[PDB]
């Protein structure tokens, strides 16, 4: 019996020495103290903060529109910012976004570099610019079997600072919505039939984020307007739930409430002489129209512009008045478009098949110095594939091929 | 005509033939009996003349006269146990009994006393010639298994392996023991690192220590170094760690085993490793043409030399190894054959020159270390070297790294 | 439901010691005897469920500061009563596993359950997930004794299958099979069959 | 002096005689696309054009400002491209001799001009490529300087011609240019010969070292390794005396200057020597009536290091000084590989040919056995004279370890600096290319 | 969290903890102690040829058949004191219950020898016939223990048990097989002049022979372990003053 | 002084605590990759063994040895708890010494200083000691020792890896099955030194 209660008092008493030791270690060796975040930034601008954690939370915390797209995911690499003094060792995980040319300048990665000490920050050209907008619904009109545009209206008379092929973030609540509360007439309605989309339905339970390009140019001002698709389950498994918030924005009507962040972009034109030439599909032809207003009315240079789409039918073709117009009166700017599957109805007499092939074959086949030009793309996946495979095949470089996809 | 065969049958190897599948053995019959007659493509115009095929062949011939003098060694052991042993109808009842014995006796040779050298190398080649064509047929097939199935062009390299295996073990293991042991090297050691010039230990070693530590009681003791039926006699790193140089006896002849017999090869042992002679002179031609590493031979011998005489000097009342001089350790057990062949393989040693030093200088330490202070085995060298396998990228590493700070420093 | 799932998922699909290196002391230590593998896997099945159960149970109460140390201490004083248990009714086997019963405090794949999954999870989930993480480890030592003993010495939970030569019959052990060097050829053999069977687990390129 | 005691003198037969001569006329000459090392051409002309002599032909896309002349006056014949387009040569048609003029000094002004003027009338001229940057081996950026700049006054590639019977012909154009590289350069300039002498600069930052041993002592890798070791910030300028001879003829009369003394040399050539030519001139040409019969393989430049000369490519290169001719060793032996060559070349003494001494091989070009891995049988050490780990390095490249070659040394090295690595190989690995291959790598990554 | 509250939850269960391991640790142990009891027992009964099976059967058959007793070796006459209980590898150890053996009384390489030892002597009744003594000495890779079963005459061996041993299966393991166990069954421990005449013969024994037995083949480093064994424990140092009481009168 | 040298090649060579006791294979097989890494890893090890054995042995015979508390009463069944807390303990201080305040070498490292407490080496040595009962100044050297002995064979393995950049393992083995196949070489290799009695 005695060892017994020599055991349990023996075991208490190792176990509490043992954990007194440790706590007493730590209060020497952690610094318990509090540090300053400073900041490119003027002298009151940095942020207190006690020291633990990854550096964007304090950046979150303090209203700072720090980088970050795609929800986060780890995997969306634009939460890199660059730091001159503190900024430690790189974490491994970071080279898969930032090169051995750039880590050598002290770029790192917000959601790796951790607030363990007093270090400081050279915010990428302003990033305090950017801000969010509440805003009101001006229309939301049905144009493609799947496509839609969205347009907003800026409150207190302001414009948004951006530049044309830019796209700004949008965020959803909690929200319930199903396909029999769509407005879609019924021309672009009645194709819904092959997974009876009117069944479908799709539900929240928590907010969400994601991002949009714009389809307005910089004086088209007072308003954004954006492209939205329909984003429609899978054909493989077509019982999954459609898209959350690709729903949720198709429901919108005039006057609904909306609101924007984050006007951004990595996508502008670049300022040469040489040759421009724009292809997209479906959904791409925002950020096209965009350069191509941009450049036409408020540059105004006399360079040389062409714009190819490729499309499933004709009932999925727009904005045709708007570049017939720009064409008219613009002898620099031409438009062509083919048909993947030109139906009946559509007495279709322009080219065929991919707007890839249409290319090469009809223009760059003949073309005196295809290098030369300035490729912007934006599509659907296989067009993301076979048009840079054609151009790589011409002797095109990386670096006169522009590409904008839709977040993987 | 056998060129306007070989190229008049190709087609049904090419892409879509009847024998698609077998192009491996095609090309490797073809590449052997000619030559690709290919030409350079890129640059360097020009290419020496040296080729992997010859740099194995000179190898293989490196070790003819050791395998003839083990041959006729194992034979002349075996008819002088035999006929210590036994006499008159015993002996004849003995050779009817044995198929290796009425075999020499049937080709013409006798297994009386007074035979000559012709029915004691026989007598070696019914012994040597089973197991060399065991290992090779089992050894090749696991090489053109994986180099089918890899689709890789059959190479050069087992031709040494097989030679080098089969001149290293005791006249009388078992052929499935053989075949065990050859298996186990040319996958486990070799194949599965993606074939010659991919591994990092020694094939042949490999297998070699398989058989060493799984079947112990064919590769050691009494019974294995002399293929005579009932003869148990103990052979000259035992008897010397038994009673230094007063017990260096042959019990087969009553005579006393000289430094002269132990450097000549009249003594039992492992089939090839018994000539320092012949080892010496198979050595000398590939040293001097340059495929063997002096510097290697070198060290070994420095390690060797170093660490016996130190032996010597401090020296030891019961135990008898720590006074064997270093020209007794140089002509016993198998380190003569471990430093001129084995140790010289260019695929397992360091990659640097100053690395070569300390890695001949690191098994020889290790072949007397084991030699002396290890109890269990009478002899080291194969264990050295492979210990010594393990290291050789350590002494690659610090030359490295003493060459690139070196470098920063500007001035390499 | 995801009871089956969860405790068949270790064995092939996220092995503790063929995805994971988990568990790998004990299995080159323990699998030269079919009896010592199937009573060490049931020692590590009961203990890291037991951990799971317990950990899962205190995850909101537990100090920051000395969770190591109260993790430590539940897996010790389960190792500690486990122990007891073999020593008195198992003296055999006992005698036979020697320090390797201490060991399982140092066994990885209880401390990483129970960092990975009890910490983050209910009661009853993370019990499972020590079963089926018990379960995958018991595969991989008993495929590994299968081979090690039969071939090393003719038994079967000492029941004689191959006759041996010493005691008149046909079969010559082997030795190696009986040495450390041994499992790690199987289990580098195993690992071969495994990806071959499930090409997802290849790593990629360096 | 440096003594090389490490490498090859290639005993390959027909050395040509030293003895300068006229050449077969030359109709047509090219510039090679392929041979700048990260060119991408943006072409200003086009089939049909008539040019001038130093008239600009295209600019470099990846090198702003860098511009390519044409050597002669002509008429724009072809733009031969290849695989996905690739720029392969420019071929004009000679006729006339219209040129584009500059600026011309007195000889003792060369030495205080100007960088900023030196370096602009080298690029307008389009000889401002004659430079080549180690690492990388590429044409400078004509925004930056280096504090070394590596004149080769030596030669000692197999068949090459001796630079000192050319350079006495033109020893005013030689020390201009030797004044001129003093003004342009910002530390010093290193003129490396051998025992023999040379016309010299009198300016004090021009220094003459001699290097003595077989070869690679007269590359200017090795030259950089024993002067001025290079790193990624320790960049040099590599330049030959031809070149020099040409920026001094430029700096001295307003010309640009594309004459030639090559050595037409080879087992298959009636009569070495060395011949007269023009800069990028037709190599099928320049060899009519030159050669034995049969199938040959004509290569711009040296054996070791050179470009097969066939199709569109069959045009004299930039950096090459010498034609070699060889016939094409496509014979199959009956084992061959077992026997024992009398006239069989090897580093190794596996042959009975390295007994007899002073022997020269008619040299084809045969690939004397298969594809293998590499078994280090030690020819590397042999023949790499640097101060670098020769097995290891090859290893790192071959398994294309790019992080860890640059470590062991590969930024000091170039194509040429690996091929008599690749000539001992019994693997039949080809070096060139791996270099090529990680160090553009390294570069890309920045 | 406060310290206050780490303290307490770490009390908590440490106590929680130790109330249980104690608990199991103090139940089991006399189980534990019986379990490596009857392990020794049982070998004690096989190497005295009594059969027996099952822990019921083994501890009544040693307890009404075995008599432990614990033996002087500088005088070779029993002493007082719980045998039953004896720790002899214990006690060899320990400066002042051992001695430190010489290099050359030290023949079987034991480097100490306890001053007192502990035998088993098997009753029929209260007559003895068999008195079977512990011995042990350095094979090539381990320790080897052993049981001999000698008779009252105090020469003749009627068994012998290798109950611990760490040679190579195939080789040094043979200690262990029953057919080479069997030879010693009426071997002589003593020849004529009253002194060690066991000998451990290579090559085999001649068949007849009185004193000789077989030697491992193909493992003499441990044939030579038995003879150093036996060696040392038939002489001064071991059982030699014991087994001369023994024969002149005793038991 | 001889013994003690005696004692530290015993337990550097012929009883390799990685290569002839196989403890620590978890950590062994994963962190072999670069040479350096490797190199901090055994230098820890080091550190934390030959910590953690004379503590242990201090506490054993202060405390749980039979009847050194008090006469009659054993305490030997918290040797395990002991010990594991004792290691864990002095893991936590050198971790918190490490990531922080006096040499930021912990990076590198990274998640393996937390699991540095359940290597089996250190675990397998305390039992060890306290089976051989040893003094405190054997117990100090048996640890270095130890130590060094593990990080040597743990860099051997990593420079074979090294070297591996040539081979061309199959998919399948690529990964740890190669790396099982190499560690069993490497113990074979190491068999050279079982018959030593030192
Ligand atoms: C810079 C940028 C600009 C963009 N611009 C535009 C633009 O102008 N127009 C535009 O329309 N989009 C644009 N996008 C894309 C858009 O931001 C989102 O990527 C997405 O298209 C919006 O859909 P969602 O978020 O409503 O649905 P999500 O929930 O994000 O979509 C989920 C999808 O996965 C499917 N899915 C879920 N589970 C499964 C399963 N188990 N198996 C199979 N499928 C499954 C769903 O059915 C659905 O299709 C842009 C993206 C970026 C990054
Ligand atoms: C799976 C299909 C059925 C199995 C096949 C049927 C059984 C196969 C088995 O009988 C062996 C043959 C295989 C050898 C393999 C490899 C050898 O290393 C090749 C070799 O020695 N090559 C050469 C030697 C020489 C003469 C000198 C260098 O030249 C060479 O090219
Ligand atoms: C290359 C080679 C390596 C050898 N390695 C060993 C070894 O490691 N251990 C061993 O016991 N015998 C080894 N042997 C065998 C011995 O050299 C010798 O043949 C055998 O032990 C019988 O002779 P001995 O007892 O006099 O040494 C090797 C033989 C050769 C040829
Ligand atoms: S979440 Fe965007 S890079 Fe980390
Ligand atoms: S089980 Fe992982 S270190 Fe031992
Ligand atoms: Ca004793």
């Amino acid at each position: 019996m005695s060892t017994i209660i020599f055991g349990v008092v023996m075991f208490t008493l190792i176990i509490l020495a043992l954990v007194l030791v440790i706590l007493f270690a730590k209060s020497k060796l952690v610094p318990t103290g509090d540090i300053t975040i400073s900041i490119n930034g003027d002298p009151e601008k940095a942020i207190v903060t006690q020291p633990g954690g990854k550096l964007l939370t304090a950046l979150a915390g303090a209203g700072v529109f720090v980088s970050s797209a795609c929800g986060g995911g780890g995997s969306c690499g634009q939460c890199r910012v660059k730091i001159k003094s503190g900024g430690g060792d790189i974490l491994p995980t970071e080279l898969d976004h930032i090169s051995k040319g750039e880590a050598r300048e002290g770029e790192r990665l917000a959601c790796q570099v951790a607030v363990k000490a007093d270090m400081d920050l050279e915010l990428p050209e302003e990033i305090f610019g950017v801000k969010k907008w509440e805003c009101t619904v001006i229309s939301n009109d049905n144009k493609a079997t799947f496509i839609k545009e969205l347009k907003l209206a800026i409150p207190d008379g302001e414009s948004v600072p951006f530049r044309a092929g830019g796209y700004i973030q949008i965020e959803a609540p909690a929200h319930h919505v199903k396909y029999a509360d769509f407005d879609v007439p019924e021309k672009y309605r009645g194709d819904w039939d092959k997974f009876n989309l009117f069944r479908y339905e799709s539900k929240v339970d928590e907010p969400i984020i994601r991002a949009y390009s714009m389809a307005n140019y910089p004086e088209e001002f007072g308003i954004i307007m954006l492209n939205v698709r329909i984003a429609t389950p899978p054909p493989n498994n077509p019982n999954v739930p459609p898209g959350q918030m690709s729903s949720y924005i198709w429901s919108l009507k005039a006057g609904d409430k909306c609101t924007i962040s984050g006007p951004f972009g990595e996508f502008f034109a670049k300022d040469t002489d040489a040759e421009m030439v724009f292809i997209g599909g479906g959904a791409g032809m925002a950020p096209m129209r965009s350069h191509i207003f941009d450049q036409l009315k408020r540059l105004k240079s006399k360079r040389k512009m062409s714009y190819w789409y490729g499309a499933r039918s004709k009932r999925e073709m727009f904005y045709v008045e708007d570049f017939d117009g720009l064409a008219a009166e613009n002898d620099n700017f031409v438009w062509h478009c083919a048909l993947s599957d030109p139906q009946p109805e559509d007495n279709w007499t322009g080219y065929t098949g991919f707007i890839h092939n249409v290319l090469y074959e009809n223009y760059l086949k003949d073309h005196e110095a295809p290098e030369d030009c300035e490729y912007y793309m934006c599509g659907p996946p296989m067009m993301n594939a076979a048009v840079i495979n054609m151009l790589k095949n011409l002797g095109v470089e990386e670096e006169n091929i522009l590409l904008d996809d839709f977040g993987g | 005509g056998l060129k306007k065969f070989l190229e008049d049958i190709e087609h049904h190897f090419e892409p879509g033939g009847k024998h698609e599948k077998w192009f491996a053995l095609y090309e490797a019959a073809a590449t052997l009996f000619y030559t690709p007659g290919l030409v350079t493509k890129r640059s360097s115009h020009v290419r020496d003349s040296v080729d992997l095929k010859r740099i194995m062949i000179m190898v293989w011939l490196a070790v003819f006269p050791a395998m003839f003098w083990g041959m006729y060694n194992a034979g002349g052991q075996a008819i002088a146990a035999l006929n210590h042993l036994y006499s008159g109808d015993q002996l004849a009842a003995i050779v009817a009994g044995n198929w290796h014995y009425w075999l020499t006796e049937m080709l013409g040779g006798t297994m009386s006393s007074d035979a000559g050298w012709g029915s004691k190398m026989l007598l070696g080649a019914t012994y040597f010639l089973p197991i060399y064509a065991t290992v090779f047929i089992v050894g090749g097939f696991w090489e053109v298994l994986f180099c089918m199935v890899r689709k890789h062009e059959v190479n050069e390299g087992f031709f040494v392996t097989s030679i080098l295996f089969a001149l290293i073990v005791p006249p009388t293991l078992p052929l499935w023991q053989a075949a065990l042991g050859i298996t186990f090297g040319v996958v486990v050691a070799k194949e599965v690192f993606g074939g010659t010039g991919r591994n990092f230990l020694n094939p042949a070693l490999a297998g070699r220590a398989f058989l060493f530590f799984a079947y112990p009681a064919q590769i050691s003791g009494d019974l294995v170094w002399t293929a005579a039926d009932g003869y148990s006699g103990a052979t000259a790193l035992s008897q010397w760690a038994q009673g230094g140089a007063g017990a260096l006896i042959n019990n087969a002849t009553g005579q006393t085993i000289t430094w002269m017999d132990a450097f000549i090869g009249n003594i039992p042992g492992s089939i090839g490793e018994v000539s320092t002679l012949a080892l010496m002179i198979g050595a000398a031609f590939i040293v001097y043409m340059g495929i063997a590493s002096w510097r290697i031979i070198g060290g070994v011998m420095i390690g060797m030399i170093l660490l016996s005489t130190l032996f010597n000097v401090i020296g030891s009342d019961t135990n008898a190894m720590f006074n064997m001089p270093w020209h007794w350790h140089l002509v016993l057990g198998g380190f003569a054959f471990g430093m001129f062949f084995m140790a010289t393989d260019p695929v397992s040693a360091s990659f640097t020159n100053s690395g070569k030093w300390a890695y001949g200088i690191l098994i020889g330490v290790m072949c007397v270390l084991i030699r002396v202070v290890n109890p269990a085995y009478p002899e080291g060298m194969m264990l050295a070297i492979l210990f010594a396998n393990l290291f050789a990228p350590l002494f690659d590493h610090v030359v490295v790294e003493r060459n690139i700070k070196r470098r920063l420093a500007r001035y390499g | 439901k995801e009871l089956k799932k969860s405790v068949l998922a270790p064995v092939l699909d996220n092995n503790p010691i063929a995805l994971q290196v988990l568990g790998v002391c004990s299995a080159l230590a323990v699998t030269t005897k079919l009896e010592t593998a199937f009573v060490m896997t049931l020692a590590v099945m009961f203990v890291t469920a037991l951990s799971n159960f317990f950990v899962s149970l205190i995850r909101n109460h537990i100090p920051n500061s000395v969770r190591i140390i109260v993790q430590m201490a539940i897996i010790a004083s389960l190792v500690i009563v486990v122990d007891q248990i073999l020593k008195a009714y198992l003296y055999d086997i006992s005698k036979q596993l020697s320090v390797f019963v201490g060991l399982i405090i140092t066994n990885c794949i209880v401390m990483g359950r129970a960092e990975a999954f009890a910490m983050k999870s209910e009661p009853i989930p993370s019990f499972i997930d020590g079963i089926g993480n018990g379960l995958g480890y018991g595969f991989v030592l008993m495929t590994v004794g299968f081979f090690r003993e039969l071939l090393g010495s003719g038994k079967l939970f000492g029941l004689e299958v191959l006759p041996l030569i010493s005691n008149g019959g046909w079969y010559q052990p082997n030795g190696l099979m009986l040495l450390a060097p041994s499992a790690f050829f199987l289990i580098g053999f195993m690992i071969w069959a495994i990806r071959t069977f499930k090409p997802e687990q290849v790593e990629a390129k360096e | 002096m440096i003594t090389i005691k490490k490498g090859l003198d290639l005993p390959i037969a027909g050395t040509p005689s030293q003895v300068i001569s006229d050449g077969k006329a030359i109709k047509k000459v090219a510039l090679l696309g392929e041979e700048y090392v990260g060119m991408r051409p943006t072409m200003h002309v086009r089939v049909g054009d008539e040019v001038k002599k130093a008239q600009i032909l295209f600019e470099d896309k990846k090198n702003p400002g860098v511009k390519f002349t044409s050597p002669v006056s002509g008429k724009v014949v072809e733009i031969n491209r290849g695989a996905k387009r690739v720029l392969q040569s420019v071929v004009i048609e000679v006729a006339g001799d219209d040129q584009v003029t500059f600026d011309k000094f007195e000889a003792n002004q060369l030495a205080s001009l100007n960088r900023d003027a030196i370096k602009t009338q080298l690029v307008e001229s389009g000889l401002w490529t004659a430079f080549r940057t180690r690492p990388f081996s590429k044409v400078p950026a004509i925004d930056s300087t280096s504090e070394a700049i590596f004149v080769t006054a030596m030669d000692t590639n197999p068949l090459a011609a001796e630079p000192t019977v050319v350079i006495n012909e033109q020893s005013e154009a030689f020390v201009a240019g030797l004044d001129v590289l003093s003004a342009l350069t910002t530390g010093k300039v290193y003129v490396c010969k051998k025992g023999t002498s040379l016309p010299r600069s009198q300016q004090p930052n021009v220094e003459e070292h001699v290097f003595d041993g077989p070869h690679p002592a007269g590359l200017a890798g090795t030259h950089m390794h024993f002067l001025y070791p290079v790193s990624a910030d320790h960049v040099a300028w590599s330049i030959n005396y031809q070149d020099v001879i040409a920026v001094g003829q430029l700096f001295l009369t307003g010309e640009l200057y594309t004459q030639r003394v090559v050595s037409l040399a080879g087992p298959v050539v009636n009569k070495p020597r060395l011949v007269r030519t023009v800069m990028g001139a037709s190599l099928e040409q320049l060899v009519d009536s030159e050669i034995m019969p049969g199938e040959v393989r004509i290569i711009s430049g040296s054996v070791l290091s050179g470009t097969k000369a066939t199709g569109p490519h069959a045009y004299l290169g930039r950096y090459h000084l010498q034609v070699s001719v060889l016939r094409e060793g496509r014979d199959k032996e009956l084992f061959g590989w077992a026997m024992p060559g009398k006239n069989k070349f090897s580093v190794t003494r596996s042959f009975l040919g390295h007994l007899f001494k002073g022997q020269v091989y008619n040299m084809t070009t045969t690939t004397n056995g298969s594809d293998r891995s590499m078994v280090p049988i030690g020819n590397y050490e042999k023949v790499m004279p640097l101060d670098m780990e020769p097995t290891l390095l090859l290893r790192d490249l071959c398994a294309g370890d790019s992080d860890s070659a640059v470590r062991l040394g590969a930024l000091e090295l170039d194509e040429e600096d690996l091929a008599l690595c690749t000539f001992v190989c019994p693997g039949k690995y080809e070096y060139g290319q791996l270099l090529r291959e990680c160090l553009d790598k390294i570069e890309k990554e920045g | 969290d406060s310290i206050k509250k780490t303290l307490f939850v770490v009390i908590a269960l440490s106590l929680v903890c130790s109330i249980i391991v104690s608990a199991a640790a103090v139940g089991l142990r006399d189980k534990q102690k019986e379990n490596a009891a009857l392990d020794k027992q049982s070998k004690i009964l096989q190497v005295a040829g009594i059969e027996a099976k099952g822990s019921k059967q083994i501890v009544e058959l040693f307890n009404k058949s075995i008599e432990p007793r614990l033996v002087d070796f500088n005088t070779g006459d029993f002493v007082e004191g719980d045998a039953a209980n004896y720790d002899q590898r214990k006690a060899a150890k320990e400066a002042s219950e051992s001695i430190k053996l010489t290099a050359e009384q030290d023949k079987a390489k034991i480097q100490r020898r306890a001053n007192v030892g502990v035998v088993y002597l098997v009753k029929d009744g209260d007559k003895t016939s068999k008195v079977i003594l512990p011995v042990h000495g350095n094979g090539l890779w381990s320790m080897m223990y052993a049981f001999v079963a000698v008779e009252t005459d105090g020469n003749t061996v009627s068994g012998l048990t290798y109950y611990e041993q760490g040679e190579t299966p195939g080789l040094g393991g043979e200690v262990e097989n029953p057919a080479w166990r069997a030879q010693w069954v009426g071997k002589k421990l003593f020849d004529e002049n009253h002194k060690p005449a066991i000998k451990i013969v290579k090559g085999g024994a001649p068949q007849g022979s009185e004193h000789g037995v077989d030697g491992l083949s193909g493992a003499t480093l441990t044939s030579n372990g038995v003879q150093n064994t036996f060696d040392f424990w038939l002489g001064d140092m071991g059982f030699g003053p014991f087994l001369t009481k023994v024969r002149d009168g005793g038991l | 002084m001889e013994h003690y040298i005696s004692l530290l090649v015993k337990s550097i060579f012929i009883e390799n605590m990685a290569l002839s006791f196989f403890l620590g294979m978890c950590t062994f097989l994963a962190v072999s990759k670069k040479v350096k890494t490797s190199f901090g890893l055994g230098i820890a090890v080091i550190v934390v063994l030959t910590i953690s054995v004379p503590v242990n042995n201090l506490v054993y015979n202060l405390v749980l040895k039979p009847d050194a508390l008090v006469e009659g009463v054993d305490l030997s069944f918290l040797n395990f708890i002991t010990f594991i807390g004792v290691i864990a303990a002095l893991v936590q201080i050198l971790e918190m010494i490490l990531d922080r305040f006096f040499p930021p070498l912990y990076n590198a490292l990274g998640i393996f200083l937390p699991l540095i407490t359940v290597n089996c080496a250190i675990f397998g040595g305390v039992s060890f000691m306290v089976q051989r009962d040893y003094s405190f100044a054997e117990s100090v050297v048996y640890g270095f020792g130890s130590g060094v002995g593990w990080m040597l064979a743990i860099v051997a393995l990593a420079g074979i890896r090294e070297k591996m950049k040539y081979s061309d393992v199959p998919p399948g083995l690529r990964g740890l099955g190669i790396t099982f196949i190499t560690a069993g070489l490497m113990a074979l290799g190491f068999m050279s030194f079982s018959g030593v009695q030192l």
